[PDB]
C-alpha cells in the first residue's frame, strides 16, 4: 500500500553503463504508483560522497518522478562508499524532514558491482537499518562469492526473498519483475 | 593516506624467506603489491591484499588489515629480485609507498679494476676524462678515491653503479675524473685507489700522462 | 594479451607543453576507468590522473589545471596534456588500465620518458676507452666507450653491431655539473682477442638523430 522506498544507487567509476542503471531505475519505478499519499520514492547516488538525488516528498507524480529519475547523472568516484551511501539513506532519507511519512513502511533498494570500501561499519550500518525496521533489498552486478556475500548481508532476512544476482548492467533490467513484485 | 614500507631496502640468498612491512598512515580495507623490475614498468603483483596476479608463483603471499600490511615470500628466487611497491586505493589522492628495494646477497666477490687515460681526440677539444672501472663484484659497497701526482683528490669525479648483473648478481661501478685538457697537462701520475670487502688491502690503477 | 603502448614523451622547455598518447588494445577500453603515474628519476611512483569510463577526470593536485586526461574511446587512446610544464614534473609517464573505480593497476604501458628543461638536445661526444696496460688483468682486457655531453636522455650503445654481448656494462647516465648526460658503456674480452679481433661500440642519441660507431683499439 504506503511504503516510503529510497534508492541507494551505486554511482562510482566502476558501475558502466550508466543508461543501464538508469534504464534499470524506468522499468521498476514506472510499475509503481507515486503520490503522497501512495508510495513515495527518493533516491541516493554514492560513490567518493554522498548526494539526495531528490527527497521523498519532492514528486508527488509517477511521472514525476519517472522524469526525475530519468535526469539523474552519474557522479563517479573513485571509491566506494556503499556504507555511506546506506548509512545516509538511513540517517537523512528517512526523516520526516525529507518527507518520511509517519508510521509507513520503510524500504531501501540497493544497488551497487564492487566490494564497498567501509566493509568494516557496513555491519554497524545494516544493523541500525534493522533497529528501525527498513526493508532492505540489495543488488549485486556481478560484472565472486566474497562479494556476492557481503552484498546479501546487506539485504535483509530471509535473504533469498530480499537479494537479487545479475551477470552485469545489462541484466538490471531481467530482475524489475522479480523485484517489483517482491517489495510487492 | 602516507604509505611506508619497511624494510627500505634488504640483501637475501636464494632460500630464504622475506617479509616486506607497508604500514599506512590510516586503516585501509586492502592493499596492493606492484613488482618493478630494472628498466621495466611495474607490474601487478597482489591485489586485494592477498591475491596474487596472474603470474606470480604462488611462493608469494600478501596479507594484512586496518593499518599493517605485509608482502611476503616464502622461498626467495634468483629472479624475484626487485623492488616492491605497496600502494593503497582507499583515501584520495592513491599513493604507494616509497618501495622495498630486494638484492640477492651471494658470496664476496673481489672487483677486477682498470683504469682510463683520456683519449687524444677527447683533449684534442679542451677537456680531460679519466675513468676507473670496478667489474663484477659483491657485495656493493665500493669507495674509490682519485688521486693526481699523489694529490687527494675531493672535487669533481662521479660514479654510476650498474643494477645486479641478472647473470652472476654482481655489480659494476665506475668513477669518472674529470678535469681540463689545462690541469691534466700540468701533472703527471693519475690513479685511483679501490677499496672493497674483497681486497686484502685498497688496490690501485695508475698511469702517466701519455703513456701505453 | 591486453596492452598499452605508450607515445609522445619528450623533452619540453619549463613553462610549455606537450601530450601523451597510449593505445588501448586487447580489451574493451571503453568501459575501464585509466590512469597516469608517473616515476620521477630515482623515485617512486605518483598517480597523476585518472578519468572513468563515464568522463569524470580526477587529479592529482600538483598537476591540477596544468594537466588534461581524455580519452576517444572510437580509437580506443587515451590522452595525458601537460601544459605549464614546470621541473618537478619530469619523470616517466606510464598510462594504465585500472579494476574496479580504478585504484588498481591492471595493466601498464611500456613507459615514457618526460623532460623538462632549458637545456638544449644536443648529440653525444663519444670517446674511446682503449684496452692497455691499464686496461689488463690477468687473461682478460677492459675496454669501451665514453659517450659524453649530451641531452636528454636517452642514447643507446650495443657491441660490433650486436654480436658482442657477453662482458658488456653500459652504465646507467649522470648528469654533470654541466647539466649534461653523460655515460660509459664497457666491455670485458680475452686479453688474446684484442690483437686478432676488432671492437666497435655503436651509440645512437635519438633524441637528436645522431648515430655514431667508435672504433676501439690499443695503443
Ligand atoms: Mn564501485
Amino acid at each position: 500500500t504506503q511504503l516510503d522506498i529510497v534508492i541507494v544507487l551505486d554511482g562510482s567509476n566502476s558501475i558502466y553503463p550508466w543508461e543501464s542503471v538508469i534504464a534499470f531505475l524506468n522499468d521498476l519505478l514506472k510499475r509503481m504508483d507515486i503520490g503522497p499519499k501512495q508510495t513515495q520514492v527518493g533516491i541516493v547516488q554514492y560513490g567518493e560522497n554522498v548526494t539526495h538525488e531528490f527527497n521523498l516528498n519532492k514528486y508527488s507524480s509517477t511521472e514525476e518522478v519517472l522524469v526525475a529519475a530519468n535526469k539523474i547523472v552519474q557522479r563517479g568516484g573513485r571509491q566506494t562508499m556503499t556504507a555511506l551511501g546506506i548509512d545516509t539513506a538511513r540517517k537523512e532519507a528517512f526523516t520526516e524532514a525529507r518527507g518520511a511519512r509517519r508510521g509507513v513502511k520503510k524500504v531501501m533498494v540497493i544497488v551497487t558491482d564492487g566490494e564497498s570500501h567501509d566493509n568494516y561499519r557496513l555491519k554497524q550500518v545494516i544493523q541500525d537499518c534493522e533497529d528501525e525496521n527498513i526493508q532492505r533489498f540489495s543488488i549485486a552486478i556481478l560484472g565472486t562469492e566474497k562479494f556476492v556475500e557481503e552484498i546479501k548481508s546487506i539485504a535483509s532476512e530471509p535473504t533469498e526473498k530480499h537479494f537479487f544476482n545479475v551477470s552485469d548492467e545489462l541484466a538490471l533490467v531481467t530482475i524489475v519483475k522479480a523485484l517489483g513484485e517482491r517489495i510487492f | 593516506i602516507q604509505l611506508t614500507q619497511s624494510p627500505s631496502s634488504l640483501s637475501a640468498s636464494v632460500g630464504d624467506r622475506v617479509t616486506i612491512t607497508c604500514s599506512a598512515s590510516s586503516s585501509v580495507n586492502h592493499m596492493f603489491w606492484y613488482q618493478q623490475k630494472p628498466g621495466k614498468a611495474p607490474k601487478p603483483w597482489i591485489y586485494l591484499t592477498s591475491n596474487l596476479a596472474s603470474g606470480v608463483p604462488s611462493r608469494f603471499s600478501g596479507s594484512g588489515s586496518g593499518t599493517d600490511y605485509t608482502l611476503t615470500i616464502s622461498s626467495l628466487q634468483p629472479e624475484d629480485f626487485a623492488t616492491y611497491y605497496c600502494q593503497q586505493w582507499s583515501g584520495n589522492p592513491w599513493t604507494f609507498g616509497q618501495g622495498t628495494k630486494v638484492e640477492i646477497k651471494r658470496t664476496v666477490a673481489a672487483p677486477s679494476v682498470f683504469i682510463f687515460p683520456p683519449s687524444d681526440e677527447q683533449l684534442k677539444s679542451g677537456t680531460a676524462s679519466v675513468v676507473c672501472l670496478l667489474n663484477n663484484f659483491y657485495p656493493r659497497e665500493a669507495k674509490v678515491q682519485w688521486k693526481v701526482d699523489n694529490a687527494l683528490q675531493s672535487g669533481n669525479s662521479q660514479e654510476s653503479v650498474t643494477e645486479q648483473d641478472s647473470k652472476d648478481s654482481t655489480y659494476s661501478l665506475s668513477s669518472t675524473l674529470t678535469l681540463s685538457k689545462a690541469d691534466y697537462e700540468k701533472h703527471k701520475v693519475y690513479a685511483c685507489e679501490v677499496t672493497h670487502q674483497g681486497l686484502s688491502s685498497p688496490v690501485t690503477k695508475s698511469f702517466n700522462r701519455g703513456e701505453c | 594479451e591486453v596492452q598499452l603502448v605508450e607515445s609522445g614523451g619528450g623533452l619540453v622547455q619549463p613553462g610549455g607543453s606537450l601530450r601523451l598518447s597510449c593505445a588501448a588494445s586487447g580489451f574493451t577500453f571503453s568501459r575501464y576507468t585509466m590512469s597516469w603515474v608517473r616515476q620521477a628519476p630515482g623515485k617512486g611512483l605518483e598517480w597523476v590522473a585518472t578519468i572513468s569510463g563515464g568522463g569524470h577526470t580526477y587529479y592529482l593536485d600538483s598537476v591540477k589545471g596544468r594537466f588534461t586526461i581524455s580519452r576517444d574511446n572510437s580509437k580506443n587512446t587515451l590522452y595525458l596534456q601537460m601544459n605549464s610544464l614546470r621541473a618537478e614534473d619530469t619523470a616517466v609517464y606510464y598510462c594504465t588500465r585500472g579494476f574496479g573505480d580504478g585504484g588498481y593497476f591492471d595493466v601498464w604501458g611500456q613507459g615514457t620518458l618526460v623532460t623538462v628543461s632549458s637545456a638544449s638536445t644536443k648529440g653525444p661526444s663519444v670517446f674511446p676507452l682503449a684496452p692497455s696496460s691499464k686496461s689488463t688483468s690477468g687473461g682478460t682486457a677492459a675496454l669501451g666507450c665514453l659517450v659524453k655531453d649530451y641531452f636528454p636522455e636517452p642514447v643507446t650503445v650495443s657491441w660490433n653491431s650486436g654480436a658482442l654481448t657477453s662482458g658488456v656494462h653500459t652504465f646507467p647516465a649522470v648528469l654533470q655539473s654541466s647539466g649534461l648526460y653523460s655515460l660509459s658503456s664497457v666491455v670485458t674480452v680475452p686479453s688474446s682477442s684484442l690483437g686478432t679481433q676488432t671492437y666497435i661500440c655503436n651509440v645512437n642519441h635519438k633524441p637528436s638523430n645522431t648515430k655514431v660507431d667508435k672504433k676501439v683499439e690499443p695503443k
